[PDB]
């Protein structure tokens, strides 16, 4: 198969370990509560979306430990967890196709195939606080508990750049996907006309939105000497004002790190700065 | 290179030293073979990652070196001297002696397994892929080192670098040094993930440059610098990898004197600490601690030439903490010591603060709430009052503080307060100012933190213009909050409160009108349920007996007496924990023993209508209270015996409670 540098991560079987996980379930996980629902839930959602047009699914994400299969999945997904999203956001369009392909008349055919589609794994496994966060804990699902305290408006981000020289008329459009621009140093739309200066005409290539959201953990049980510590939130989606600051908070999300600038105006650097990059909230 | 950049010739080399720690081989064999070789084996299958190399196996070591007639040079000497070069020559002698595949770990259960061997065989397999950069030694680790001293009776055999020195002291030779130190930790951080090593990709090559990590500022480097993707017209650029950078733990703490070794002069001054290895998450704010550990100082780097000469501010460097003054579970022997014994109402009596003369109602008063226990499962939405707080009042000259601040220090969580600092407008959580890390957190006062538990308040007469509020507030269920422009957000409220008012000038005159003292009519009269006092009536015969209460304490240092066997704190401890897991349901007969109570509660006190002496118009504020001491007093005397006389004990205390002005 393929395996990368980066990761130890499979080829896309999990999109057939999917098929047969969602197809042939209908229910499962009655063996851990064992007291004693002919459709799985995630069955009669996958058409509903289909008909509302929304971009979420809210994965539960405590099946692949309730079925036979998938372990080695559901081990991945603690374990490198921004290629395995990206692995299953392809499968969950193409699953869409799977049902598109059965019905030729299922709007159009064209548009609910442009507009991608986004998963929500939560609720994994459990955490207890903030005094137990290990440097180890490097790219791992963290289930929090704690309280919003206040926030900020919205700051852009670069996705898309844009161009333009003193030619007549030159619009290209440099992606980054990077921490690094990357610019020419000759010119274009003629075949001779010298490194020229190229000029950059920020507002009109398109942002998304951003939010930090400032976060201290609830004092659950702390032994009457200790003070709640702070930690910070990122979001990156359309969970933008709905968290709003002040209520009691449980979030599912991963883990990140990122350096410092030390002098204000140079570019040296050490005792890092981490936060969380939420998936879902709660 | 001239001008005297060479030395004089020492005679302490190192390389003497070098072979010494070869022959830190299997060779140890009084302290089940080679015993620190068998603590090696114990971390190479990664489960616990902090060797411990004491000085015991040293000076035993040296013991057994004693018939061995040749020139074999001190250890303790040169690890005293220069205390942090004996780390980096250790490790090269641990390498050459580590038995590597110990273990067996297959797919999971290791965090960062296959990608490290797939790193590995990585280099491994480009260290032969040209028909090159060797590991530095930082890289594969998983492990410390630690350090530990002696002060014990060895150093009383023959021979010091472990005296518990204090602050003042230390500015002399002892840097550069291992020295430990007692005291009192403030300012504890959190943890922070430091680096170590690092590795840049410059997605062309896949090289990693590796570099050791130096101070808390570095630099990184360019793209044209390696073997493969460099040399050439078109050069990968750098950026850096989070995976493949093994970070380590990190966390500053300071310190303070003990107050009692201090000299008359001059305020105790702060020194700085640092962690590294695994002994993280193991201090707190208030710990009567000491560290033993390496000193060295570091360089400012900022501004160093007008100011920033040569100071050098310089910290201490940790390596170990010996943490000192700290239900069915091989504890039940002394659970039994008070079910075979028995005697709840009177040894218990005495038990709690015996250092007094008289008051035996009072004592017994406070020991009932000590238990407390939940009121009632309400389960529907109907948050009842639980909790009842008892106030006193009245001016003793028997330093009424130390009296009841006395029970608090020993009763469980019940903090400390007075009028001056936490006042009504920090008694509860607010938004302050905070050093140069993250700003503008919520610190608290006492009942965001002390919630559930004794709230021993003083000094009711200050700050009344925020603490007014304060009482009501908790007083009132549930509205413990931070009603300010950062948040309108809400906490719980479950702690009791106990009062002591203080008096007008002199004596509260009881032949004038009660309420001439305390400033809060309403606070007072409908939402309390018992008082008490503690007036002073000239009488002889107490009095004397009362000074020779004071004079015996002064010849000999000891107090206790009258056929009273004192009794531990834990173990009524243990017995409250047990009583609060109870939690007993009362019988019919006993609510129609309180309705033909509160009937005869209510005719005398429909009779007076008076200000003379007397307060209250009897309220069922007061009905339901009764009934909630009555289950406490269930509670801690189970014998499943709710009933009239379990009752019967409980309108015994209200009537005492009651006409203490009387007199």
């Amino acid at each position: 198969l393929r395996i990368i540098w980066g990761t130890n991560v499979s080829i896309q079987e999990c999109t057939t370990n999917f098929r047969n996980f969602l197809m042939s379930f209908k229910y499962k996980f009655r063996k851990i509560l064992d007291e004693r629902d002919e459709e799985l839930y995630y069955i009669k959602q996958l058409n509903e979306m289909r008909e509302l047009g929304t971009s979420n699914l809210n994965l539960d994400a405590r099946n692949l430990l309730a079925y036979k299969q998938t372990e080695d999945l559901y081990h991945q997904l603690l374990n490198y967890p921004q290629e395995v999203i990206s692995i299953m956001d392809q499968t969950i369009k193409d699953c869409m196709v799977s049902l598109i392909v059965d019905n030729n008349l299922d709007y159009d055919l064209d548009e609910i195939e442009t507009k991608f589609y986004k998963v929500r794994p939560y609720n994994v496994g459990s955490c207890k606080g903030m005094r137990e966060l290990n440097p180890n804990d490097i790219d791992k699902l963290i289930n929090l508990k704690g309280l919003v305290l206040r926030s900020t408006p919205v700051i852009p981000d670069m996705k898309v750049a844009f161009f333009k020289c003193n030619v007549c008329d030159h619009t290209m459009a440099v992606e980054i996907d990077r921490g690094v621009i990357q610019e020419p140093a000759r010119c274009e739309r003629i075949d001779c006309n010298e490194p020229n200066s190229m000029s950059l005409i920020h507002n009109r290539c398109s942002f998304a939105d951003k939010q930090v959201i400032k976060l201290q953990e609830t004092p659950d049980f702390v032994p009457d000497g200790q003070t709640p510590h702070s930690i910070s939130l990122c979001v990156y989606d359309e969970l933008v004002d709905s968290c709003r600051a002040g209520d009691r908070i449980e979030v599912t999300g991963t883990f990140r790190s990122i350096p410092i600038r030390a002098n204000s105006r140079q570019r040296v650097l050490s005792l890092y700065k981490t936060y969380v990059d939420v998936v879902h909230v709660k | 290179m001239s001008a005297a950049l060479p030395s004089i010739q020492l005679p302490v080399d190192y390389n003497n030293l070098f072979n010494e720690i070869t022959d830190f081989l299997v060779t140890f064999k009084q302290d089940k073979g080679p015993k620190y070789m068998a603590m090696l084996q114990k971390v190479a299958n990664r489960e616990l990652n902090s060797v411990i190399i004491d000085l015991d196996d040293i000076l035993q070591y040296q013991n057994e070196k004693f018939l061995q007639g040749t020139q074999a040079d001190d250890l303790v000497s040169a690890i005293q001297q220069n205390a942090n070069h004996f780390t980096e020559l250790f490790c090269r002698a641990i390498d050459n002696n580590m038995p590597l595949p110990t273990k067996e770990i297959d797919y999971k259960d290791d965090v960062l397994d296959v990608i490290l061997n797939q790193r590995r065989l990585r280099n491994e397999r480009m260290l032969s892929d040209r028909t090159t950069e060797l590991f530095p030694p930082n890289l594969t680790r998983r492990y410390f080192l630690y350090f530990k001293p002696l002060s014990q009776n060895c150093a009383r055999r023959y021979r010091i670098s472990s005296k518990p020195l204090s602050v003042r002291q230390i500015k002399g030779d002892f840097l550069g040094q291992l020295i430990t130190v007692r005291g009192i930790i403030t300012r504890v951080s959190d943890v922070k993930p430091a680096v170590e090593v690092i590795a840049y990709t410059c997605d062309q090559c896949g090289y990693e440059v590796f570099q050791e990590v130096n101070s808390r500022t570095f630099t990184p480097l360019s793209e044209c610098t390696s073997e493969e993707c460099s040399q050439n017209q078109t050069k990968g650029q750098l950026f850096m990898s989070t995976r493949a950078s093994k970070f380590s733990a990190f966390q500053e703490c300071k310190i303070q004197e003990l107050s009692q070794q201090v000299p008359v002069g001059h305020i105790p001054r702060s020194l700085n600490i640092h962690v590294n290895g695994t002994l993280v998450r193991s201090l707190s704010p208030g710990d009567i601690v000491d560290v033993t550990g390496i000193f060295l100082p570091a360089p400012y780097t900022g501004f160093k030439a007008l100011k920033a000469g040569l100071l050098t501010e310089t910290y201490l460097e940790a390596q170990f903490v010996r943490q000192h003054k700290k239900l069915t579970s091989d504890v039940e022997e002394r659970v039994m010591e008070l079910i075979t014994s028995g005697d709840v109402y009177n040894r218990l009596a005495k038990s709690i603060a015996p250092e007094i003369y008289g008051n035996l109602d009072v004592k017994k008063a406070l020991l009932l709430l000590l238990v407390g226990g939940v009121d009632k499962r309400v389960g529907d939405g109907m948050k009842i009052r639980g909790d009842i707080n008892v106030c006193l009042m009245g001016d003793p000259g028997v330093a009424k503080s130390q009296l009841l601040k006395a029970i608090c220090k020993i009763s469980p969580r019940g903090v400390y307060t007075t009028g001056k600092g936490s006042s009504g407008v920090g008694l509860t959580a607010a938004v302050m100012k905070d050093p140069v890390t993250d700003e503008m957190i919520l610190e608290g006062g006492a009942l965001v933190l002390a919630d559930n538990g004794i709230c021993c308040i003083d000094e009711f007469d200050k700050m009344d213009e925020s603490d007014r509020t304060a009482i009501h507030e908790v007083m009132e269920q549930q509205t413990i909050s931070i009603s300010k422009a950062g948040i309108n957000t809400t906490l719980n409220a479950r702690t009791s409160i106990l009062a002591a008012a203080n008096p007008l000038y002199g004596r509260y005159n009881p032949r004038l009108s009660p309420l001439d003292n305390i400033n809060l009519p309403a606070a007072l009269l409908s939402r309390f349920d018992i008082l008490f006092l503690m007036l002073d009536i000239p009488s002889r015969d107490d009095d004397e007996k009362l000074a020779e209460h004071v004079t015996y304490v002064h010849m000999h240092n000891k107090q206790p007496d009258l056929d009273f066997t004192p009794v531990e704190p834990s173990k009524m401890r243990e017995y409250i924990a047990y009583a609060k897991t109870k939690r007993p349901v009362m019988s019919e007969a006993v609510n129609d023993y309180v309705v033909q109570a509160y009937i005869r509660l209510r005719q005398d006190s429909k009779r007076e209508m008076d200000s003379k002496f007397s307060f209250g118009q009897a309220t069922p504020r007061t009905l339901l209270g009764i009934i909630r001491l009555s289950q406490a007093l269930a509670k801690l005397r189970l014998a499943d015996m709710v009933d009239i006389d379990d009752v019967e004990e409980a309108l015994r205390l209200v009537r005492v409670s009651k006409e203490s002005l009387y007199q």
